[PDB]
């Protein structure tokens, strides 16, 4: 009974990963598989809505807190939010450019989830699917920026 | 089991192999057809692995090589003692250490060098030294030049004995491989014997010799009437008045009454206010405790009498489930590979030299050493660089072991094999933390520079603006300051004045004062962490990818030091681990240069200075908290605010430092030929010069060839490092001599 | 695949090359049903990459043109404020131009 | 060789641990290489992309992302154990190619069964200057 | 990929094919040398240009020449 | 008095430089007793300074607007005016020794090349032949001229390795 925790993935010592407790932990695997980017059956626009909402809510913070007008009261909370919205628009433009670039061809080989049972094709791995994903990303980012804006207006604590 | 296996007379003592310079290598034994034969001769001179495949002859060779290096170091130490005996002002410096600068090198009046014999005081002229030998000769109680002469002659005698020992232990009586493989006996004899016996001998010398001399020296007694240490050794009456516990006479030692020895084996924190160094009683109890700790640790391993520890059992027994086989074969590697042990010993030696430099700058262990700013700066910088060099060489010899002495038979699922297995993960995570540290240190510096340039100092990362306070380091400082209050109640004061609340000063100059840490110290420390992470990334990648890689799978069969595998795969230049060490040398140079720049600026701006009645005034204006946050502030207020004495050193005692500065600039700049360029252009130029020498029949029999690509890289890195080291040496020494 | 020691079969080469989704599930419409059509109608007018590249550029050029023309001098950016009296003369070694 | 051999899917693989150096996404998208050999006993070898692996008594199978890894393993096996293995190439669509000698008795021999290709009967340095082949699309060494 | 050319100066020490870890070079029978052998490059599309055959070539000038240019996914030595 | 340079004997800046050097050298003299060995070394340095300033003057040397002596390089101008000792005679003085080293290196190269395995002779020097050639190289230009006319100095390029362009 050696308890060989460190083993290759699927018992295959030939490929990149080896199954490690950073990867093979049930909590980590359940948390990563439940993240929106790995919900393959869900439409890519619904993926992008949640992803853009989370990222646009987080990206507002550093702009308000450490912006050039952070010492000016009342105006930092609007300048940080519109700069975060501009950053979300820049990331949406780069996302659309990546969708144009990486999906001008067609993939031919599946993903092969563990012990088989693969679906035909991820809609995220398509051209119009990634375009819908980027659309959901920019809508989610704008809504998250506006939500972080109104959370800086009504507040019981800090900002 | 452990015995002395020695083969008598394996090699005849004759100059037969001295007659033919190329004899260690069969490739060089033919003749010097090309000019690269000479560089291969001086390069493979001490590479004993390709001289022969027998480990026993290699072990004998390296044993006598260490004997020769020991004899060389003993010759150098004897020469330093002779210089202090003959050409020095040590007698004058003993009677006045705070006003007479140390000097132990006297130049000749041959060509204009009389200006280098500076007026160091005490009616003596010479080169103002910086090694701090006078402080050491004041700690170890030395009064007259007769004693230094005796020490020099004894060092010369021991150096001759060491050279004779090397000759004997190679040519006359060479030990066998089983003699060198007695690792347990080696460890026991170099733990209890070497370290423990030396620590106990030094503790006894400090107790019986150095303590009374240093007790009479700081009391105002002139050294002329100070009794010689043999009088203290033989006579208990003279040693009894200075230390009353000697009247007991070894009674408390055997009767377990060691509390009676609290007069000359004290436990005091801080420095002696009269001299500025550590208390000699504290050092005596320290070296005695170190001797105890090494005597007990030197009886751990099992050699011949059953009891003890077997290192193979200790390694094979520590096996943990995320590591598979745990330290399974490392005893077999370390008992058969000289390069693996060389890597381990060089890494630990370099790190311990770094600790030595840090803990001398922190607690000065010598009398009148803290006030002598030049000796402290020189010791810190020198041991800093020697530690860095030993660490880089450790990486190099680890890569050499990886290429040559590593075999896959003994290791299947051990720690070394698994480190080889997940090397890409290690390199990628190290690259991530490298990029992360580089950005949020140097981009912070660039952002501070930009906000200074944009006229917005309130947006900078400074103490006046938004700050990154090093809370952990300041908390450690406060804990160590309050450590004698609760956690070490028997300590008189804090272990160092880095975190203290009092300022000591000898001769009107600040010896050691409390150090404040701010945003700038945070930035420089994380810059240091970034730089060290990059250098360790380069060295570890070179070690890991020396055997095989995704680019070149057969890098193991191509040797350790090879230039390239050709322009294939887009060009595999500098792919060898030797070139990884070649780049790591420059990264080491950048790391240690920035480290010693931080040391010099911080100590000159917040520690070193002259004490006044109205507060304490430092050497600079205390601008480290205001100018070390930006690159331009660093430049202007450290490299331009200082070095004004180096340029104006001409016509004075320190003009040789300016000459050395410009020669170092020359050599540093001359290296970039061997760094930027290649070999084919130089080979074609050499062909044209060969045609020129062929036209009028002065063609050498040896064909002139350009330097090899590895040879050119070695010349470039050597000239670059020598130039940079001498540049910083000249600048630091001239600044600290003309000011401090 | 993976019977006792084999890792290659040439008819299920999707398993041979190591293409595996370590974190992949096929659970459809995890969010509540009324929530999708609010955002599904949000994306359909901007789902096309032509509509999205235009919209980002439309909000790009207009807001960039808004900054400086109207965006500056309302935030009191220190570029359209003007000096009080600084830096008319230049030259510490004499000459004193301007 | 006498008959071109086709690799068997059934053949075992050496025991090995998880190594980061191995097959990448190029194995999925583009082609990858497969090496086969028949062993007399259980010996320890070092993979060109990983650490050490104990191989199986009998047939064996290695997958390498590059042909250079395959020939490095081949040269290591031939030098250490006089092993004489062979490797293949497996494409993305499942096509199998044989690159290790089609004649079967290695490039070191001749076998009088292969035709000289990319061979110039002129001496090196007798090639024409690039001006003589300018604006033609053919290099002087390609003639 | 790269262009590998072998000239008539080859005399057949059958060592340029051992120094190439990519199976680019092969040896064909010939009649212009004592060893009756001549280097050939059938799989010239699999060459990366590492010039190890040039290091192994003992003739002056070299019989085998490798010319760089027109790089591809196999001549660049990427496993990705 | 050529190129606007006054002679060193009649230059005010030359004497001001001498007075400045004597002042700083005597500044260090006040920190030592006259019967000490650093005092004797400083006195010898001052004597060497005074001897150098005296010998540099009254020798035809000149200086201009700096107090530092200048050297005249043009031949003829350094011959009509007494300035040949600056660079004109050191030119032939160096060339004699420079041709000495080149000649003895050539004779050693020629002598070693007519010997079995001559590459060893470059790393294994022989003392009696090298020292004999070292003391038989005083008449280097006389040996150089006679070899130039008869072709033993030079070599036709039909046995000289030339580039293949
Ligand atoms: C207690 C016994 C003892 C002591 C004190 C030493 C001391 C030393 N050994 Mg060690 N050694 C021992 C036992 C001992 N050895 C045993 C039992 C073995 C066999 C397993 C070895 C095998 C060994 C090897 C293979 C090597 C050493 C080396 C060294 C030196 C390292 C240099 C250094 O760190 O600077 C300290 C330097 C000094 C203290 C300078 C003074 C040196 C004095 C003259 C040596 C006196 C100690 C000696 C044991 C006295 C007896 C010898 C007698 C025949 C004259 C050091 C002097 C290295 C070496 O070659 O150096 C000799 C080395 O590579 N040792
Ligand atoms: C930050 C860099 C980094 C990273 C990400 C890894 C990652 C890994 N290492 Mg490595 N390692 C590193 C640096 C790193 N290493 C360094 C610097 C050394 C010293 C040379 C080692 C020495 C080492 C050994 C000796 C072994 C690993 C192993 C492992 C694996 C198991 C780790 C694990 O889940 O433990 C559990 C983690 C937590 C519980 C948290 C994993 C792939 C093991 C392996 O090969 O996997 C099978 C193994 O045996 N590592
Ligand atoms: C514990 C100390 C130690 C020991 C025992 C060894 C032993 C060895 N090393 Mg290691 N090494 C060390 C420290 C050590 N090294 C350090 C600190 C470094 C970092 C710089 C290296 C870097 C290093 C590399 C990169 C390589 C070795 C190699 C070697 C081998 C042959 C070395 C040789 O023949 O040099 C011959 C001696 C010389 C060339 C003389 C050194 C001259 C240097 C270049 C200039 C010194 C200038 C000086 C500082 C100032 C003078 C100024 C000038 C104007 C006069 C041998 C196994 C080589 C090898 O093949 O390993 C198997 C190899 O490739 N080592
Ligand atoms: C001071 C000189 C210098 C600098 C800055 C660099 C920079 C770099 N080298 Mg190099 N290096 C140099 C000299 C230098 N090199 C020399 C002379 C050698 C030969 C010995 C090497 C040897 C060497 C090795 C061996 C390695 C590096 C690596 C690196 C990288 C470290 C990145 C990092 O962590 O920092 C963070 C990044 C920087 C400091 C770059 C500047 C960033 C500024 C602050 C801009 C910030 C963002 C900016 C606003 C973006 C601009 C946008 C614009 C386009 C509109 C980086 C690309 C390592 C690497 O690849 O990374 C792990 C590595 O392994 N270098
Ligand atoms: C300022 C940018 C912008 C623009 C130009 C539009 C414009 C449009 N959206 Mg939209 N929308 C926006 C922001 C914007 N919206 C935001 C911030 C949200 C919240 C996430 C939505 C959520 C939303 C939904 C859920 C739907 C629309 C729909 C529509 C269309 C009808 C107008 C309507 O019902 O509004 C609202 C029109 C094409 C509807 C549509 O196209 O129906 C076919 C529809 O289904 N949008
Ligand atoms: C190429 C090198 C060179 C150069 C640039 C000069 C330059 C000069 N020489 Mg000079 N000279 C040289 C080589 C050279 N010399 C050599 C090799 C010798 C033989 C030793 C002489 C011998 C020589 C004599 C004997 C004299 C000069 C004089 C002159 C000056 C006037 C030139 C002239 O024709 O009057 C200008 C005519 C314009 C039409 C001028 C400064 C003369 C001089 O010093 O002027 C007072 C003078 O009398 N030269
Ligand atoms: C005595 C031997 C000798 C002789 C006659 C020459 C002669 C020549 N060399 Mg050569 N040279 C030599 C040795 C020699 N060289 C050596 C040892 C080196 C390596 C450092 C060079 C490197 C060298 C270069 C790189 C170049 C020349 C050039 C030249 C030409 C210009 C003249 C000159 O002074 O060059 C200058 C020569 C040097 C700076 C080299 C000085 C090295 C010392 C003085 C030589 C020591 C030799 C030794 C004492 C002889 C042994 C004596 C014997 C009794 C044992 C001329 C044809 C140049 C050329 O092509 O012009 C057309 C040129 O570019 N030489
Ligand atoms: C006195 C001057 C030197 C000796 C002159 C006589 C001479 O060369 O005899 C020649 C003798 C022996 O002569 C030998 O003969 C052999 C057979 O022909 C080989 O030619 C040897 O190369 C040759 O040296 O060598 C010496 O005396 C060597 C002198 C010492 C080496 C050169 C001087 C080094 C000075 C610095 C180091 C020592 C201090
Ligand atoms: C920052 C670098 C983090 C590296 C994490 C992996 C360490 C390497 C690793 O996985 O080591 C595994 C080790 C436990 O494995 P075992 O106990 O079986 O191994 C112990 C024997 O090697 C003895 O766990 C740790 O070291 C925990 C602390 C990690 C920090
Ligand atoms: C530095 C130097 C020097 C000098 C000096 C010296 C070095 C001297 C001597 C010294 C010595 C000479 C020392 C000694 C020491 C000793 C010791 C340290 C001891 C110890 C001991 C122990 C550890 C133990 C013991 C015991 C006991 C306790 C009990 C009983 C048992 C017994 C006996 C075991 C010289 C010149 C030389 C060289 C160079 C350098
Ligand atoms: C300059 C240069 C050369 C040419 C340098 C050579 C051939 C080495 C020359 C060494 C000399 C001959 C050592 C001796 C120097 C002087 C002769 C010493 C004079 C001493 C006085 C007392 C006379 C290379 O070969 C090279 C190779 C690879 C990368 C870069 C370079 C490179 O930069
Ligand atoms: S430039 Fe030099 S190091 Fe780089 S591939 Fe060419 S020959 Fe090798």
């Amino acid at each position: 009974k050696p308890q060989q925790v460190i083993q290759p993935i699927n018992g295959d010592p030939f490929v990149g990963m080896l199954e490690t407790p950073v990867t093979s932990a049930p909590i980590v695997a359940n948390y990563l598989s439940n993240l929106p980017a790995y919900r393959t059956g869900v439409a890519p626009n619904l993926r992008g809505v949640e992803i853009g909402l989370a990222h646009g809510f987080l990206l507002a913070g550093p702009f308000i807190k450490l912006g050039p007008l952070r010492d000016v009261p009342g105006t930092a909370e609007v300048v940080g939010c519109m700069s975060a919205a501009g950053l979300v628009l820049i990331l949406a433009l780069c996302l659309s450019l990546y969708g144009n670039a990486a999906f001008q061809n067609q993939p031919s080989m599946g993903k092969k989830t563990l012990s088989g049972r693969p679906l035909p094709q991820d809609p995220l791995m398509s051209e119009e699917g990634w375009a819908k994903f980027a659309a959901g990303f920019t809508v989610g980012g704008l809504s998250g920026v506006a939500w972080a804006y109104i959370l800086t207006q009504i507040l019981p604590y800090y900002s | 089991k452990v015995k002395i296996a020695v083969d008598r007379n394996p090699v005849e003592t004759n100059f037969e192999k001295w007659a033919k310079p190329g004899h260690f290598s069969r490739a060089l034994a033919k003749g010097p057809n090309t000019t690269t034969w000479i560089w291969n001769l001086h390069a493979d001179a001490h590479d004993f692995d390709n001289h022969t495949s027998d480990l026993e002859e290699i072990s004998r060779k390296v044993f006598s090589a260490h004997f020769g290096q020991l004899g060389i170091i003993l010759i150098w130490l004897s020469g330093m003692y002779f210089h202090g005996a003959r050409f020095s002002n040590y007698e004058g410096w003993l009677s006045d250490p705070t006003h007479i600068k140390p000097s132990a090198q006297v130049v000749w009046p041959i060509v204009g060098q009389e200006i280098l014999n500076g007026d160091v005081g005490g009616g003596f002229q010479g080169i103002q030294i910086t090694s701090g030998f006078f402080q050491l000769w004041r700690a170890s109680g030395i009064t007259s030049e007769l004693q230094l002469y005796s020490t020099a002659i004894g060092g010369l005698v021991l150096a001759a004995a060491c050279f004779f020992a090397g000759w004997f232990h190679y040519h006359k009586a060479a030990p066998k491989l089983e003699w060198f493989q007695n690792v347990e006996s080696m460890l026991n004899h170099h733990l209890a014997g070497l370290l423990g016996l030396g620590s106990l001998a030094w503790a006894g010398h400090q107790i019986h010799v150095s303590l009374p001399v240093n007790k009479l020296l700081d009391a105002g007694v002139d050294p002329k009437e100070i009794p010689l240490p043999h009088e203290f050794l033989l006579n208990q009456s003279i040693i009894a008045d200075l230390y009353p516990s000697f009247s007991k006479g070894l009674a408390p030692f055997f009767t377990l009454n060691w509390a009676e020895y609290s007069d000359f084996l004290t436990f005091k924190g801080g420095l002696n206010p009269v001299t500025g160094g550590l208390w000699l009683s504290d050092t005596a109890h320290h070296h005695l405790a170190i001797a105890v700790l090494f005597l007990v640790a030197g009886h751990q391993y099992r050699t011949n009498w059953g009891i003890g520890h077997s290192i193979k059992d200790i390694l094979e027994s520590h096996k943990g489930p995320f590591t598979g086989n745990g330290h399974a074969g490392l005893y077999e590697i370390l008992t058969t590979s000289w390069h693996a042990q060389l890597a381990i010993n060089l890494a630990l030696f370099g790190s311990l030299s770094i600790i030595v430099a840090h803990h001398m700058y922190a607690m000065p262990p010598y009398p009148y050493l803290a006030t002598d700013y030049g000796t402290q700066l020189s010791l810190f910088t020198h041991h800093m660089w020697i530690g860095g060099f030993c660490v880089v060489g450790a990486g190099a010899h680890a890569a050499i072991f990886m290429v040559r002495d590593y075999d896959p038979t003994n290791n299947y699922n051990n720690l070394l094999d698994r480190v080889i297995r997940h090397r890409d993960a290690i390199i990628s995570h190290l690259n991530w933390v490298s990029i992360f540290l580089g950005f949020h240190s140097f981009g912070l510096y660039i952002h501070n520079d930009t906000m200074s340039a944009l006229g917005r100092p309130q947006d900078m990362f400074s103490d006046t603006a938004i700050q990154l306070q090093p809370v952990f380091a300041q908390w450690i400082q406060n804990t160590h300051f309050t450590a004698p209050q609760l956690t070490a109640p028997n300590a008189l004061a804090a272990t160092s004045l880095t975190w203290g609340g009092d300022v000591v000063a000898v001769g009107g100059k600040v010896a050691m004062m409390p150090i404040a840490l701010g945003t700038s110290d945070f930035l420089v420390h994380h810059i240091h962490a970034f730089t060290i992470h990059v250098t360790v990334l380069i060295l570890l990648k070179g070690v890991l990818f020396a055997r095989s890689s995704r680019l070149i799978p057969d890098k193991a069969n191509l040797g350790f030091r090879f230039p390239c595998d050709g322009p294939g795969r887009g060009g595999t230049c500098q792919v060898s681990a030797w070139d990884h060490v070649f780049l790591g040398l420059f990264w080491m140079y950048n790391s240690l240069s920035i480290v010693i720049f931080h040391f010099s600026w911080k100590m000159q701006s917040d520690v070193w200075g002259t004490v006044t009645d109205s507060g304490v005034s430092h050497i600079t204006g205390g601008n480290f908290a205001q100018s070390a946050n930006t690159i331009n502030g660093w430049l202007r207020d450290f490299l331009w605010a200082q070095s004004s004495q180096v340029i104006q050193s001409y016509g004075s005692a320190l003009s040789a430092y300016g000459l050395m500065f410009l020669g170092a600039h020359f050599v540093w700049a001359f290296s970039l030929m061997f760094l930027f360029s290649g070999r084919g252009y130089w080979q074609e130029l050499i062909e044209s010069i060969v045609w020129a020498h062929n036209k009028l029949r002065v063609a050498p029999s040896i064909q002139p060839r350009a330097l090899s690509i590895t040879q050119g890289r070695a010349v470039g890195v050597a000239h670059y490092l020598l130039g940079g080291i001498a540049t910083t040496w000249s600048f630091f020494l001239a600044r600290i001599i003309a000011v401090g | 695949y993976g019977e006792q020691s084999k890792y290659f079969d040439l008819q299920d080469l999707e398993n041979t090359t190591g293409a595996w989704d370590l974190y992949g599930v096929d659970e459809k419409k995890r969010y509540p049903g009324l929530q999708e059509e609010f955002f599904q109608r949000a994306t359909d007018a901007v789902s096309r990459r032509e509509a999205l590249n235009g919209f980002v550029a439309l909000t790009g050029v207009a807001s960039i043109a808004l900054f400086g023309l109207k965006g500056a001098s309302t935030l009191e950016l220190p570029i359209t404020k003007g000096p009080r009296m600084e830096k008319t003369e230049n030259g510490k070694g004499g000459i004193l131009r301007s | 060789p006498w008959k071109q051999p086709e690799l068997d899917p059934d053949t075992p693989s050496p025991i090995f641990g998880g190594s980061t150096g191995g097959l990448l996404r190029k194995a999925q998208v583009e082609e990858f290489y497969v090496t086969t050999w028949e062993s007399p006993k259980e010996q320890i070898f070092e993979m060109p992309t990983g650490g050490a692996a104990i191989m199986r008594k009998g047939p064996n199978l290695l997958k390498l992302a590059r042909k250079e890894h395959c020939l490095a393993l081949t040269t290591q096996l031939r030098t250490k154990f006089r092993m004489s293995p062979c490797f293949y190439r497996v494409y993305a669509d499942g096509k199998v190619e044989y690159l290790h000698p089609k004649d079967g008795v290695y490039p070191e021999k001749v076998n009088a069964g292969r035709v000289g290709v990319n061979q110039n009967m002129r001496s090196i340095g007798k090639n024409v200057d690039p001006i003589k082949v300018k604006f033609t699309g053919s290099e002087p060494f390609e003639i | 990929a790269h262009v590998v050319k072998i000239y008539d100066t080859c005399i057949g020490c059958t060592q340029c094919v051992r120094a190439c870890p990519l199976d680019v070079l092969e040896m064909v029978p010939w009649d212009g040398c004592k060893a009756a052998q001549m280097a050939s490059s059938p799989r010239t599309e699999d060459c990366v240009g590492c010039k190890r055959c040039e290091t192994a070539c003992p003739t002056d000038f070299l019989s085998v020449r490798v010319y760089l240019g027109n790089e591809s996914t196999r001549s660049l030595g990427l496993a990705y | 008095d050529i190129a606007g340079l006054t002679p060193c004997s009649e230059s005010k800046a030359y004497n001001k430089l001498e007075r400045k050097e004597l002042k700083v050298l005597d500044k260090r003299l006040k920190k030592y007793e006259p019967g000490s060995a650093p005092y004797l070394a400083l006195q010898a340095t001052k004597e060497r300074t005074e001897n150098r300033f005296k010998t540099y003057a009254k020798q035809g040397l000149l200086c201009g607007n700096d107090g530092l002596p200048h050297l005249i390089s043009d031949p003829g101008l350094a011959l009509r005016f007494n300035h040949a000792g600056e660079v004109f005679i050191p030119t032939f003085g160096f060339l004699y020794v420079a041709g000495y080293i080149g000649h003895v290196g050539r004779q050693y190269i020629i002598l070693s090349k007519e010997d079995a395995k001559p590459t060893d002779k470059e790393i294994i020097l022989d003392v009696p032949l090298a020292l004999k050639l070292a003391f038989q190289g005083w008449a280097w230009p006389l040996a150089s001229i006679q070899e130039l006319r008869n072709g033993s100095l030079l070599e036709k390029d039909e046995n000289i390795t030339v580039s293949p362009r």
